[PDB]
RNA sequence: GGUAUGCGUAGAAGUGUUUGGCGUAAGCCUGCAUGGAGCUGCCAUUGGUACAGAUCUUGGUGGAUAGUAGCAAAUAAUCGAAUGAGAGCCUUGGAGGACUGAAGUGGAGAAGGGUUUCGUGUGAACAGUGGUUGAUCACGAGUUAGUCGGUCCUAAGUUCAAGGCGAAAGCGAAAAUUUUCAAGUAAAACAUAAUUU
RNA sequence: ACUCCAUCUAAAACUAAAUAUAACCAUGAGACCGAUAGUAAACAAGUACCGUGAGGGAAAGUUGAAAAGAACUCUGAAUAG
RNA sequence: UUAUAUACAACCUCAACUCAUAUGGGACUACCCCCUGAAUUUAAGCAUAUUAAUUAGGGGAGGAAAAGAAACUAACAAGGAUUUUCUUAGUAGCGGCGAGCGAAAAGAAAACAGUUCAGCACUAAGUCACUUUGUCUAUAUGGCAAAUGUGAGAUGCAGUGUA
RNA sequence: AACUCUAAGCGGUGGAUCACUCGGCUCAUGGGUCGAUGAAGAACGCAGCAAACUGUGCGUCAUCGUGUGAACUGCAGGACACAUGAACAUCGACAUUUUGAACGCAUAUCGCAGUCCAUGCUG
RNA sequence: UGCUUGGACUACAUAUGGUUGAGGGUUGUA
């Protein structure tokens, strides 16, 4: 999910500059051609220069994207799920999940039908799990970035995940929870089961 | 969220506001109508006239005042309320502009186009309670 | 997309020549550019190491098409 | 306005309107071939077409 | 000078008015970071060439 | 045959290059007829051409073009077809059949370099690097 | 004396503005625009010089045509027909 | 240089770097063109999707005698030889396409 | 990317600092000072990832000298008055002694300049001293043609109907051939008549 | 060269789709840059200026929530204190 | 009808027209079509080679262009327009056989669409363009007729038909 | 006390830092939009107070229609004729000077005409 | 005809048509 930054490939080259060069007290770069306008002679082209290109710049045919092994995605998405119970290392995620009830939750197929919000946050009280939301709700932050100019304002943590089979209206109905989000078992992204 | 066209940049998110236009900078200036507006015409909150008395309620005036508003300078995105005023050190009092996102309406100018606004936003907020 | 710490300019900055030499420091070319010269300068590197190069044993068949020897195998 | 439109109903029915009553669009769709003559049909064009009609099927096991 | 062409007399009447100071009003409009007039060429000390 | 037209004073730099007297255009005697014609009357679309006589010092050929806004033509659903403005001087970019001659476009192997659609859109393509972006 | 002395001597202009430029380049003897060539019924630029290319280029100007041009596409090239009130 | 390595053959002296293709757009090419068979499915009609017949079996060479160059014919006589109505077939969609001289019975 | 149910207008980053320690070091914590809105510890993975140098780049600043070299060609000014906050100027006016010395430091035009022109004002800047003055600054003004010029003619030349040539663009074209390739006339018939390349 | 075999029909004409896209209209993004960086140009930027010309080519962001931008007094010839 | 003694009527070739109506010359530049075409470099020198059948190009188009319906592949149990991607493959081959270059058939996939002339026989010009008069409505570089009004057209237009 | 050296305080010079950001760079997507009916570009003019920028052509910071429904704003004036519409958007009606694509002939000439109609004085 | 002020037109290349033509080109009837 990632895609390419790259700097301009013209930037730092429509100079015209030739080095004005020895023996003129000064030193030996590429000095800017005109007189009149006062960026003469002042310096092109190098990267030690105000104005001059940059140390390798940065292309688009980097390689950005990958190739995992798919045996080696199931191998790892067999030990996030295997990971998802053994409570150990759900608390050790933060993930308050001390007031649950089993592990590996499971809820029966009727919450698939849940249709309203108010509805998900009646069911998340009831199965001792909104204390976990709860917790996205008290780290809800701003970025320390970059991230702020950059349209990543923030995350919070993770709270838990639904998987569903059969979205009879689920998904809708807990999209606007801050920390849950819902996935269909079929997909089972990683990225979603061990986040990090 | 959901649709496509729809930015959620703050590039732009504020470059097409701090350079709306002067008749969508109309919308941008709405303020909230009184509880008793909301029994009286069901509208939740309407955009401002020369002439609406209004009630500041959030600022350092914060307000319990009969306030007819004098002008709505669009172009600073702020409403002059007439007590709401300041001296110069000439002691000619000026203006000092509240933005009406944080001023309150309590009675609206009725002409026949404003009546028909809230005509047009008085059915809408019923229809989507019948969904 | 390489872990830059155990790249060796982490670590090599700053000493100064960066890993390349006071006395016969890092220079643009310094013995011909790509396979220049296997037959005077680098001779002994292409034999050893290659025994083979340069020459021709030979006979042509222009337009060779892979399907005329392609028998596959099995013991 | 009041000119140019009675000068329209005047060069009703008359072929060679002047310059400016000739619909500007462009320069590039003013010379291409009037939406009737792209259409024109040769008669092997007009004869292979009326015996053929293209049928509407479902090959479906 | 004396001997000039209409061209050359018209365009050297349009270097001599936007040859001006900034009016003493837009310098108060809202959002107006108009200093000076940046562009005020001066007989002796730029000529024209152009 | 062509002469590089070249000051007196030489085709300068390395040997390779250093002919004059014995080049040859890549274009024929007849693309190069059609195109003096059909760059000198600008509305007029050039269809093919022939071979009529020749002596010695002028080969001399003879051109068939259709003024394309005739309305004996545009009625015509045989010939219409050149009023398109996609046969626009339709063979100073080498579309007739005495253009399409020195292109070299035709089938397989032997027209194999070059088989991009035309003649250096091959080279574009065999030179392409696909830079692929699951590596 | 090829110094300040000979400086002096110049005073006869070796060009003049021109009328597809505007601009102080009509050498008259050529009676040719160094910028655009004004007898060429062409306009002079080349691939060497992209950032001349740019100083005169499509956009640089009031466009009066290659601006109204791209709104009547945008209302898919309408005309003759004018608006009715709304109902 | 030093060592035992491997002559190279890199084909790199030829300003490559004006010849990159990027393949970012990889993914929102296949949503173009799955958009389009959406497009053409329901475009057609209960006719099938695909949808001409493709016919051969026996791809040349002595590699693939089996694995199918991807049949553009049914060449005139197997359509004869089938109770149609060659130009007929065309009608239909079973791709008439009269450029093969059917070499076996 | 996860996490610390982190920190924050009851004061974030940064910056300063005879706050106090920690580390062998790189470094780091902490008090106070200022500041006024964001920031960190940890686990991953990464980078445009650490400066004393490159006659490095770009901006700033020192000594010299903060007042040293210097403001010395073109003979020269001096009085008293009026100004004015202030006058060696040019500020002015009266006396005045001198210079240029008609091949002038004079009066006008060409090219060039482009409003410098001329009145009324005037603070800073500029006028390498000053300045009340100014080719400066601010604001108002100002160029009148049948006769003076252009415009009209042709010179060297630009060479310019394509007959031509060139892949084109285009052409070191006193063309030398391009149907009338004419500049033409109130001129008759049955292509206006000797005629102009 | 010589015997055959295989395979197409030159020297005439069209034709969508898949394909391409630093330009043009109209959008959404990002492990990008954050005013010596990023475009040369975040601003009256191809501007100011320089060159006869071709061409060259800058510097230049931030009062505060709101101008409430310091009335008035004294001293000054005064900006100023 | 032609000693260059006049006229008429044709035709061919060719003129002229401020004749009636039409096209043509953009400029953009990323992509596209045709041209034309270096040297820096690399070879640790250098001259073929290499750069590169590329910068500069430089004429011509479109929303894509060009291509394109086999004078193709192949040697099989046979394939079947073009274009694009994957692989063949850095392979066969080219190369001071040095430096270096360097494709295609087959396979896999995207998308798939076919066709028109010329020319024997096809055996009543069956043909087009305007032109005015109606009619049909529209800003129709129209349709239906009409005069068969010119004209084109047998030095051949139309129908049928195509390797 | 001069002067020098060392430190912090205070004041100046100076603009780093940090924190911001209607701008860029990159990637992607929907599109096809074109001048002799005068384009692209150029010159010159235009506002109550305007130099530029933006906008624009003697109808000149506009513009018929149409949408929206009280403003513009540095001051002044008008408007508020919102019910028969402010300002902004939109834009299909009109219009678009000198040029370049002057289309009469041409130049560092606001140069010089030919034919035609009309208005005015001739008469 | 004399002047003024307004309008309309007049570039080249080309296609088809129109109109006047040219030719010891080629024939024909007088």
């Amino acid at each position: 999910n990632r895609q390419a930054y790259a700097v301009s490939e013209l930037a730092g080259h429509q100079t015209s500059a030739e080095s004005w060069g020895t023996g003129r007290a000064v030193a030996r770069i590429p000095r800017v051609r005109g007189g009149g306008t006062h960026r003469s002679g002042q310096g092109a082209f190098g990267n030690m220069c105000r104005g001059g290109r940059m140390f390798a710049p940065t292309k688009t045919f980097r390689r950005w994207h990958r190739k995992v092994n798919v045996n080696q995605r199931r191998y790892a998405l067999v030990s996030a799920i295997a990971a998802s119970g053994v409570p150990a290392l759900v608390q050790s995620k933060g993930h308050v999940i001390d007031g649950v009830s089993e592990f590996p939750l499971v809820v029966s197929d009727e919450v698939q039908k849940v249709q309203k919000t108010k509805q998900a946050v009646i069911f998340l009280r009831r199965l001792k799990i909104w204390a976990d939301i709860q917790k996205v709700y008290k780290s809800q932050r701003f970025r320390a970035g970059r991230g702020t100019m950059r349209d990543r304002r923030r995350i919070a943590r993770r709270g838990p995940l639904v998987v569903y089979d059969k979205d009879e209206g689920l998904r809708k109905a807990f999209r606007n929870i801050p920390g849950i989000e819902t996935i269909n078992v079929d997909k089972l992204n990683l990225l979603k089961l061990a986040p990090g | 969220k959901q649709n496509p066209f729809v930015s959620s940049s703050r590039r732009k998110n504020r470059k097409r506001h701090f350079q709306a236009p002067s008749h969508i900078r109309r919308r941008l200036m709405s303020a909230p109508l009184s509880k008793e507006l909301r029994q009286k015409y069901n509208v939740r909150s309407m955009p401002i006239r020369r002439d609406d008395e209004v009630q500041v309620i959030r600022g350092h005036f914060k307000g319990n005042q009969v306030g007819k508003v004098v002008q709505a300078y669009r172009k600073k995105f702020v409403v002059y309320v007439e007590k709401i005023q300041r001296e110069n050190a000439n002691g000619t009092n000026v203006y000092v502009g509240i933005h009406p996102s944080k001023v309150l309406i309590v009675k609206l100018k009725l002409d026949k186009d404003r009546k028909a606004i809230l005509e047009r936003r008085g059915k809408g907020r019923l229809a989507a309670l019948g969904k | 997309m390489s872990n830059i710490k155990r790249k060796k300019t982490r670590k090599l900055r700053g000493h100064v020549s960066h890993g390349h030499g006071r006395i016969g420091k890092h220079r643009k070319h310094p013995g011909g550019r790509g396979n220049a010269g296997g037959m005077h300068h680098h001779r002994i590197n292409f034999d050893k190491y290659h025994p083979g190069y340069f020459g021709k044993v030979g006979m042509r068949n222009f337009h060779l098409r892979r399907q005329h020897k392609f028998r596959p195998e099995i013991n | 306005q009041k000119q140019k439109e009675n000068l329209r109903k005047v060069f009703k029915n008359k072929k060679y309107k002047p310059l400016d009553l000739r619909k500007k669009k462009t320069r590039a769709i003013r010379k291409a071939l009037s939406p009737r003559d792209a259409n024109r049909k040769t008669l092997k064009e007009i004869r292979k077409r009326s015996v053929f009609p293209q049928r509407k099927f479902a090959v479906k096991a | 000078a004396a001997h000039k062409s209409f061209r050359i007399k018209q365009k050297l009447a349009k270097k001599l008015k936007q040859n001006r100071s900034v009016p003493q009003w837009v310098r108060l409009r809202t959002g107006n970071t108009i200093r000076y007039n940046a562009k005020r060429r001066h007989w002796r000390r730029t000529k024209l060439k152009l | 045959g062509r002469k590089r037209p070249v000051p007196k004073g030489c085709t300068y730099g390395k040997p390779k290059s250093h002919g004059v007297n014995q080049l040859k255009p890549y274009r024929g005697l007849q693309s190069i007829a059609e195109e003096r014609v059909g760059r000198r009357l600008g509305g007029l679309r050039v269809l093919n051409s022939y071979w009529i006589a020749q002596d010695a010092s002028y080969k001399y050929f003879e051109v068939i073009l259709i003024d394309t806004h005739h309305s004996a033509i545009r009625r015509d659903p045989k010939i219409n077809w050149i009023c398109k403005h996609v046969h626009k001087h339709r063979e100073l970019r080498g579309l007739t059949s005495a253009g399409k001659s020195s292109r070299g476009i035709g089938k397989g192997y032997r027209y194999s370099q070059t088989i991009g659609g035309s003649r250096r859109a091959a080279w574009k393509r065999k030179n392409r690097e696909h830079m692929h972006r699951k590596r | 004396t090829k110094g300040t002395t000979s400086f002096g001597k110049r005073h006869n202009k070796t060009h003049t503005i021109c009328r597809r430029c505007g601009n102080s380049s009509y050498h008259l003897q050529k009676s040719k625009c160094s910028q655009c060539g004004y007898p060429a019924a062409k306009t002079r630029s080349f691939n060497w010089s992209r950032k001349a290319k740019g100083r005169k280029a499509q956009g640089t100007g009031r466009m009066r045509y290659l601006k109204n041009l791209r709104r009547r596409f945008r209302n898919g090239l309408r005309e003759g027909g004018a608006a009715k009130k709304k109902t | 240089g030093k060592g035992n390595n491997m002559i190279p053959n890199q084909h790199y002296h030829k300003w490559w770097q004006r010849h990159v293709k990027t393949w970012f757009n990889q993914p929102a090419r296949k949503v173009r063109r799955h958009a389009n068979r959406v497009k053409k499915a329901k475009a057609v009609f209960p006719r099938p999707a695909s949808g001409a017949l493709r016919p051969v079996v026996r791809c040349p060479t002595i590699r693939y005698h089996t694995k199918l160059r991807a049949g553009r014919g049914f060449t005139l006589e197997e359509l004869k030889g089938a109770g149609i109505g060659a130009n007929f077939a065309k009608t239909i969609g079973i791709a008439v396409d009269r450029r093969r001289k059917n070499k076996s019975l």
